[PDB]
């Protein structure tokens, strides 16, 4: 029952990708400022449950290209 | 090694109600029994009881006994025989 | 220095699982610390590309590196979560969360 | 670049091996080259554990480290080599000499 | 996937002397055929014919060539069917 | 078929060991001057096969002992 995403990310294959569900996360590496990485997703859903935290903020959705209009904060 | 089990959400989940589990578990780690329950201002209503694995928590623990101080739901482990057949709460 | 299993206590609030995971609060998965000298000691199970590898890089320790000491084998721990409706439901064998055995690829 | 299989033409002579393998001179292993950057790719295989431990890194960088890119299914190849008494032999499954997968662990 | 077997050394080894092989290979990995003898100044003895494991020495290469200078085993590999029948030397 | 071997090296549970055969082994690592450990093996018999390089050498015997007198 697969889907269609936006595919904004370094493994990105293309401008868009599909799979089970689609991701938005948000991720702030040491030293680093944080990176905003949209896509694709079939394997962990229990990821998406995560509150955000200081360092990370993991978004799932699953109707069609709906991780576009879409951006995020941590804590 | 051997618990109680107990299931309130059983009709849901499909699964049995209530009685007891054996405890499936790995060669030489450690085996525990737990219960749940939820508290609404003194009235328990039961939530679920079984087997649980290998976690520090219970480790030598003889009776099941919860810690939180006010959590929605209360948990508690231990390390015994059925040892989840009556439990209580102190933070 | 050498290969083998650390103690990593991971606080499910520290990594913003709280949210869904009711118990524990906190759980002993470990860590596989430390390098994979040679020789390589027979209680971490090298492979055969990991001794190759190994002896290559003593060769090029520039343009090759050591094996990797990695978690080999994984227990799986039991955890009380929300629903997706919030009802108390319980993963009993919930897979590869906690190192049981360390070695050497 | 990332975390991935990477060429290893490794030479049995370099490792002082070519005393008692006559063939092949050179062969194919691979490396397994990279880092493990959140969020991990569904080709890296990534444990429950490496999520965590990856996780745990992103909030202590200095105490816990990030998972390891390794070889995690392996391939053989086929030798031909000088018996006990010099005569030549063959292991046609000689196991676990090639990266056949890579993955996070 | 099939190839020449030999083994002068058959006797020893407890094995088959000469015929063929059909080769057990992995999913997508190549398979190739492989010969393999002693040169005595021009007199060719044979010591072993059969099949190979994905070696990228062999990937595409139709005929069986050894490549080494002056050895004291000769070798060669080879992909195709019987690739292995005959072979020869030229560094 | 075990053997009792000499067991001088960091992974020693004792003064020495058993195993399938004894091993002297001599390596050059992370620049250092080379170390020489003594101990058990039951693993990978083809590494005493090995020709020394300019980097490691590998030595493996299989008689009770055998790997006391004896360097290189
Ligand atoms: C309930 O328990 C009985 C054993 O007492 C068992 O036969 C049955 O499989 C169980 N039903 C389930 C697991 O739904
Ligand atoms: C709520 O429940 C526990 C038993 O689980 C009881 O002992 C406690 O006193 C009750 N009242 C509170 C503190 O809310
Ligand atoms: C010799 O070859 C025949 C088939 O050609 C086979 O049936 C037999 O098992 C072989 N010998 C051995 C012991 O490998
Ligand atoms: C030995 O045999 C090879 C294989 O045919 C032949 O090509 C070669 O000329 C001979 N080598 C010498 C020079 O003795
Ligand atoms: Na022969």
């Amino acid at each position: 029952p697969l889907v269609t995403c936006t595919c904004e990310s370094p493994h990105c294959k293309g401008p868009t990708c599909r799979g089970a569900w689609c991701t938005v996360v948000l991720v702030r590496e040491e030293g680093r400022h944080p990176q905003e990485h949209r896509g694709c997703g079939n394997l962990h859903r229990e990821l998406c449950r995560g509150r955000p935290t200081e360092f990370v903020n993991h978004y799932c959705c699953d109707s069609h290209l709906c991780n576009h209009n879409v951006s995020l904060v941590l804590e | 090694r051997e618990c109680i089990y107990y299931n309130a959400n059983w009709e849901l989940e499909r699964t049995n109600q209530s009685g007891l589990e054996r405890c499936e578990g790995e060669q030489d780690k450690r085996l525990h029994c737990y219960a749940s329950w939820r508290n609404s201002s003194g009235t328990i209503e039961l939530v679920k009881k079984g087997c649980w694995l290998d976690d520090f928590n219970c480790y030598d623990r003889q009776e099941c006994v919860a810690t939180e101080e006010n959590p929605q739901v209360y948990f508690c482990c231990c390390e015994g025989n059925f040892c989840n057949e009556r439990f209580t709460h102190l933070p | 220095s050498h290969c083998q299993k650390t103690s990593l206590r991971v606080n499910f609030e520290d990594i913003g699982w709280d949210s869904w995971i009711i118990a524990p609060k906190e759980y002993e998965a470990y860590e596989c610390k430390g390098g994979c000298f040679f020789p390589l000691a027979d209680d971490v199970t090298p492979t055969k590309h990991a001794i190759v590898q190994t002896l290559v890089h003593l060769k090029f320790p520039t343009k090759v590196g050591k094996a990797c000491c990695v978690p080999t084998k994984l227990s799986p721990i039991s955890v009380l979560y929300k629903d997706d409706m919030g009802v108390p439901t319980l993963k009993y064998h919930y897979e590869g969360m906690s190192v049981a055995e360390c070695g050497c690829r």
